[PDB]
């Protein structure tokens, strides 16, 4: 038992550092997608 | 003799009780474990959530 909640729990970790490593990559992104808006709203009669 | 007998048995018994919890003292405890199990789930799940 104790060895399947430290196999677990470094199974969680990774997940952990996945979920961090989607979530910087996602605000990376959502800040580009942000900067498309701004181009797009600078293009932009009306 | 009879009572010496069951003694050396009893004695092999403790050792070998000694021996797996020498091995078992390599590990972490249980119930931190089962603590910071919950806490990596909750802030998983806030971490999918956010996601």
């Amino acid at each position: 038992q104790r060895k399947r909640l430290a196999e677990k729990y470094r199974e969680c970790l990774s997940n952990k550092e996945k979920i961090l490593k989607e979530i910087e990559v996602k605000k990376e992104y959502l800040s580009s997608l942000q900067p498309r808006l701004n181009s797009i709203m600078q293009a932009s009669v009306q | 003799k009879k009572q010496i007998l069951q003694a050396k048995r009893i004695r092999k018994n403790r050792q070998e009780y000694d021996a797996l919890a020498k091995v078992i003292q390599h590990h972490p405890d249980r119930h931190e474990t089962l603590k910071e199990l919950e806490a990596l789930g909750k802030e998983l799940e806030h971490l999918s959530h956010i996601k």
